[PDB]
This record gives structure tokens, sequence and C-alpha cells, in this order.
């Protein structure tokens, strides 16, 4: 058992520092264009990964991550060479917490136990699936525990007590906090005094927060670690620029390098 | 924790995204509410004898068993208001989203009878519907598409993934996640996250009390097996529901064989699938060996589900109901079987279980039997379709 997340949040602590994690679709544009996207987002500043597996049916996202699932269908890209992927990219940066975005029946497919053995093997970290709620989560955490993979799981906006306490027991590595209702993108921001909800976290002795979902400007990912988030979740606007771009491989790692450099310094005390 | 129980065995579940979940937990309250609300009941009662035309009638076939010992009842959901049984279950459904203080309405749908008859349902309570379609459907059922509109609804082509009946299915979760709080989602069909299953079939069970009665009466006993086509499960385990108890009364459901088991292209998961997790629950499922929903075939664009319903997956384990598959050109000849011989044009759904019946008659025409078809929906949309095959040939 590694404790990258355990580590990383140590380390930001002592820099009182906080955590911006970049999101994107594995394979989008292409394995080898995303091989090196996901490395100019580290070396830009990226101080953990999350990472989603193209799915038919993303039930959780919005247009903008829609387009680049198909985008990386249109590449033939599959879950077995996303594994590959994540190999290349865990011998190329031993440190960084990687957390992959998953839906339930790549999960389920040919075995819950399987796939998180397949975790392990490949260096992953975290793992939430996006469409399993915490009331049908034991198979998939008791699997993940047994394979030193942290279990993820969102705290709504709207989110009661019991939920807080299942969300504070039941998960590890770190917590997702959604900033709004609805599903992903940029356009929609607006949080909701998420502040109440990261102290009973904290009371209720959760994982670190990370909020996540509408973030796309610096400005909130000061407001959210000034909040007691620990760090800011960025998804739509980074699948934005590579969406922008396609035609610009140059430039478009120039631009994603600028975000991440300007998230990333929004972060820091 | 829920009020009932989620599961029908090993299947069936509530698989959606933590923000849903307060949705569902209110939707089942306020339908275990409404089921001991008498004033709820005789409001349920009276749009479906006034207003959807209850109870419909059990229709004897004389002529089409005529040289063998079948005798063949058809269970007339066709004379429904809307030309289908999906009626039944939309106008509780809208009554349980006034009984919550809902607004609005969401719906998918495939062939367009589900969009058709939550748009009707939402005209005459007084809700605000909104309707998502595949684009290729929207393309493919432009009268269905102006029907809604005609009533009021507005109608949401889905570009995303296939753009068919599943990512219409994503598009109204992905909305009724941000709008849960004023709309109510209208699901289709007897699958889905619980407590769709429960609900859906708990408002088309009028289905088979009625045959149970109407059956008892002019024969004086109950049937030998009572047959449904089956696409999510909405109109078979409506017509399942009063039956599971006795279980001398057989339970045959049929899904769509398409060109045939053999050739992949069918729609026919219970059988022919493979257990996965999609649309919120547990089941049987058309996908590809990594674990990638794909899409249903059938010459039926009713019967175009990628999964089917909990409960029937857990039925067919216990072997309490049976499910068979009906291919297209077996469809299509019970299609014209009932036209020439009874003067009833069946929707091309509700054909694949007359032919199931029809071969259970053919191939053993000494045994005394007696079966039930639910005709589920009335034909008069596919005419066309049938038009155009017969005119590729002869
Ligand atoms: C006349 C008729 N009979 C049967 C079915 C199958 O639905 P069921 O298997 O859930 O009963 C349908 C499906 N119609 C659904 C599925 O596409 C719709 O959204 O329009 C139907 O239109
Ligand atoms: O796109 P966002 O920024 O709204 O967040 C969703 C991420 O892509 C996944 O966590
Ligand atoms: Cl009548
Ligand atoms: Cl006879
Ligand atoms: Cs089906």
């Amino acid at each position: 058992h590694m404790e990258r997340y355990e580590n990383l949040f140590a380390q930001l602590n002592d820099r009182r520092e906080g955590a911006f994690v970049p999101f994107v679709t594995l394979g989008d544009p292409g394995i080898e264009q995303s091989l090196k996207i996901i490395d100019t987002l580290i070396d830009a500043g990226a101080d953990a990964l999350e990472l989603g597996v193209p799915f038919s049916d993303p039930l959780a996202d919005g247009p903008t991550i829609q387009n680049a699932n198909l985008r990386a269908f249109a590449a033939g890209v599959t879950p077995a060479q996303c594994f590959e992927m994540l190999a290349l990219i865990r011998e190329k940066h031993p440190t960084i917490p990687i957390g992959l975005l998953m839906y339930a029946n790549l999960v389920f497919n040919n075995g819950i136990d399987a796939f998180y053995a397949r975790c392990e093997q490949v260096g992953v970290d975290s793992v939430l699936v996006a469409d399993v709620p915490v009331e049908e989560s034991a198979p998939f955490r008791q699997a993940a525990l047994r394979h030193n993979i942290a279990p993820i799981f969102i705290c709504p906006p709207n989110a009661d007590d019991d939920l807080l306490r299942q969300v504070a027991s039941y998960g590890r590595g770190y917590t997702y906090l959604l900033s709004r209702s609805g599903v992903t993108g940029a356009e929609n921001r607006g949080a909701l005094p998420l502040h109440h909800l990261i102290e009973k976290l904290k009371e209720y002795h959760a994982a670190p927060a990370l909020q996540g979902f509408g973030i796309s400007s610096p400005e909130q990912v000061s407001a959210a670690v000034r909040a007691g988030a620990a760090g800011a979740i960025s998804g739509s606007a980074i699948v934005k620029i590579i969406e922008k771009n396609l035609a610009s491989p140059k430039q478009m790692l120039a631009e994603l390098r600028s975000f991440v450099s300007a998230m990333k310094a929004a972060s820091r005390a | 924790t829920t009020l009932l129980n989620p599961y029908f065995g090993e299947f069936g579940g509530m698989y959606v995204p933590q923000i849903l979940m307060p949705a569902l937990n209110q939707l089942e309250e306020a339908f275990v509410s409404a089921q001991k609300d008498p004033e709820f009941q005789a409001q349920f009662a009276d749009l479906l004898k006034n207003y959807a035309g209850r109870p419909t009638a059990l229709t004897k076939c004389q002529n089409i068993t005529a040289g063998t010992r079948t005798t063949l009842y058809l269970k007339r959901e066709d004379l429904l208001h809307g030309g289908a049984h999906k009626t039944n279950q939309v106008l509780g459904q809208a009554l349980l989203a006034k009984r919550m203080g809902k607004s609005e309405i969401i719906a998918e749908t495939g062939a367009g009878q589900h969009g058709v008859a939550s748009a009707l349902a939402s005209a005459l309570l007084g809700l605000k519907c909104r309707i998502y379609m595949g684009a290729k459907d929207v393309e493919r059922q432009s009268p269905n598409v102006f029907r809604m509109r005609l009533m009021g609804a507005e109608v949401i082509p889905v570009h995303s993934g296939s753009a068919t009946l599943k990512d219409a299915c994503n598009e109204a979760l992905r909305d009724w996640s941000g709008s849960y709080e004023t709309a109510h989602y209208m699901l289709g069909t007897a699958a889905g996250p619980h407590p769709y299953p429960t609900i859906v079939r708990e408002f088309q069970r009028m289905i088979g009390e009625e045959t149970k009665a109407q059956i008892l009466d002019k024969e004086g006993r109950l049937p030998d097996a009572v047959i449904a086509c089956v696409g999510g499960g909405s109109n078979a385990i409506g017509m399942f529901a009063d039956f599971i108890n006795d279980t001398s009364v057989g339970l045959i459901g049929v899904e769509p064989g398409g060109h045939g088991i053999e050739t992949g292209e069918h729609g026919a998961p219970l059988k022919h699938g493979r257990v996965g997790i999609y649309f919120g629950m547990k089941a049987p499922m058309m996908q590809t060996a990594d674990g990638q929903i794909e899409e249903s075939y059938s010459i039926s664009a009713g019967l175009d589900f990628p999964s089917v319903g909990p409960q029937h997956a857990y039925l067919n384990s216990i072997g309490r109901a049976d499910y068979v598959s009906i291919t297209d050109d077996e469809a299509l000849e019970a299609f014209k079987t009932l036209c020439r011989h009874e003067g009833i044009i069946p929707a091309l759904e509700s054909s694949h279980a007359l032919a199931h019946a029809l071969k259970m008659m053919r191939e053993q025409p000494e045994k005394e039997q007696l079966l039930v078809v639910n005709l589920s929906g009335r034909g008069d949309k596919d005419i066309f379709t049938v038009h155009d095959i017969l005119k590729a040939r002869g």
C-alpha cells in the first residue's frame, strides 16, 4: 500500500498549499496525444490526476466530456488500452496520485474484484464509480480496500447527516465535494456555501475534501481552499482547451500549460 | 435505506449518482403513501375509466385457432386511449408528480409511444412536458413527434452517443439530476432504478387483474398461459403480476429475435445477453465483451431497449416465467395473420407475442390449451413499415 494521497496532502499542508487536480479522458484525442497531454499537465504543476475511461453511456457527464468520449471512441480506445496507458504514466511519475473516474459497468463487467486487482497492478491510487451511490457501494469499496485502492465517494450539496457520516467512514484518499447539481460542465458554476459541509466532514474525520464541477477559474481554486477544502478538481475546462485546439497540437499543450500554471498558482499560501 | 426492497433477487438496485438518491427516496415515499391513499386510488381509477377507456375488451379468436384445440383470447390494450398500454402508468405517474408538488415532466421515448402517452397525460393534468428522443428516432418517428408537439410537449432530439433510446435515457437522467426539485422523470418501462420497476408494475397491474376476472367469467378457469412481448417489461409484467401466485398459469415473455439470435442483430438481453450495470439497475444487457452497451435490433421500434426489467430477470432465474424470442419474419407473419382473419391490426411489438402463441398452437395442434395474448398496441403506426417490407419483395 502506497500512500500517495496521504503524503501529497501532508506535503501540501506543510507548504500551506492547495491541490489542483485536472481531469481528462484517456485516449482523447488519441493514445499518443493523450499521453503527452497528461505529461504536460503533470509538468505544468498538477498535484494529482483524475482520469476517465471512455464509456458508451456517461450519464453523469455534460456535453464537453461526452464529446471527449466520442473523440476517444473514434480513435480505437478500449479499457484494455487505457490500462496500458495508466501503467506507462505510473512508470514515468512514481509519486503523483492517479484516480480513475469509472462507470459501474466497466468495473463490474468481468468481476469487480478483478478490476481493482488490475488497478493495483498498474499503480492506480483511487477509483470513483460515478453511478454507484454509497447505498450500493459495499462490494466496490470492499474490493478496493482489499487491493489498496481508495474508494472515492461524492458528497453532494444536498447531503444530510447520515450521508456525511457514511462518506466520512467509507471513503479514503479524498472526498469529492460537488459544487452544484446536475452534470459536468465549466458552463454552470455556482457553489453553495460548502463551508458547513466541509466542517462536519472534518468533524467526522473524512478524507480531505476536493471540490469539483464548474471549477474553471483560478479565483474558484482560491475560494475553495479558503472555504476549508483541500483543493479543486477541474475537468471540462481542461477538456475544452483540448477540444478547441484539435488542429493545433503544439498550441494545445501550450494553453494547457498556461491554464494549469494559473490554477496551481491560485492554490498556494 | 428504502421502505421497499429495491432488488428482485440479484437484479435491480439503485445505481444512480449520489445526487439523484434523494429524488428516488422521495419518489418511493410518495408511491407508498399514494398506494395507501383511497382518494389517490379513486382519482387514478376515474382517469382510467372515464378518460383512458378501461376496462378493455378480452376478445376471443375463433378464426385464427380453427382446426386446432387452442383457444386464444386477446387482451385489447390496443383499444386504450393513445393506442397502447403506455397510457395506464403515465396517468398514475403524473398523479404522483402532482402529489409531490412537481410542475414539470421529463420523458424518454424510442418508438414515440411513451412520448405520446407522456404528452397526453401532461396536457390533461396541467404539467409542462419535455421529451428526449434520439435524433435517429426523431427522423424516423415524425408522426409521433408531431403528435407530441400537437399536445404541447417539447421534443428534444438527443445526438449524444448513438442517438437512439439508450442515449435519450441518458439525457433524461442528466436533466433530472439538476432539475429534480421541480420536475418528475416519467420512466417509460418496468426497468431503471428502484422504485420505478415496482411503481410501473403496480400501475400496469390492472391489465392482468382484468384478464383474470374476464377469463374466469367467460371460461370458468384460469388460462394455461399468458403471453406478452418484452421490450423493457412494462406490458409483460402488467399482465404477469396478478398471476404470479397462480402457479398453474404459465408466464411467457417474448423478446425480439431480430434477424435471428445467431446473427447477433437482435434485442433479447434476458436470454442472450450478460448481466451488467446501467440505467441505474443490475440487469441483463446487450453489451460488448468490453462492457460497452450496444443497441438492440428489431423490426419493431418499441422493442429497442438494450436491457430488460429486473423482475423479469428474477422471474426467469427462479423458473417462474419463461422467455422466448421471435424473429422479425415471424412477427410480420403474425401481423398479417391477425389482419386477414380477425380484422385487427396489431402493433409490430405485440405481433411478437401473438407469433409465439401461433407457434404453440401450430407446433402441437391437438394440445388442449387456453392462451391469452396481451395485445399491447394497435398497428396503424406500423402500416408504413409493413408496406415497405413487402414492397421490397412481393
Ligand atoms: C406499443 C408498444 N408495445 C410494447 C412496447 C415495449 O415496451 P414494454 O416491453 O416495456 O412493455 C412498446 C415500447 N414503446 C417504448 C419503447 O420504445 C417507447 O418509448 O415508445 C410499445 O410502444
Ligand atoms: O468538468 P467539471 O470541471 O465540471 O468537473 C467534472 C470533471 O470532469 C470530473 O470530476
Ligand atoms: Cl370499455
Ligand atoms: Cl379452437
Ligand atoms: Cs429488449
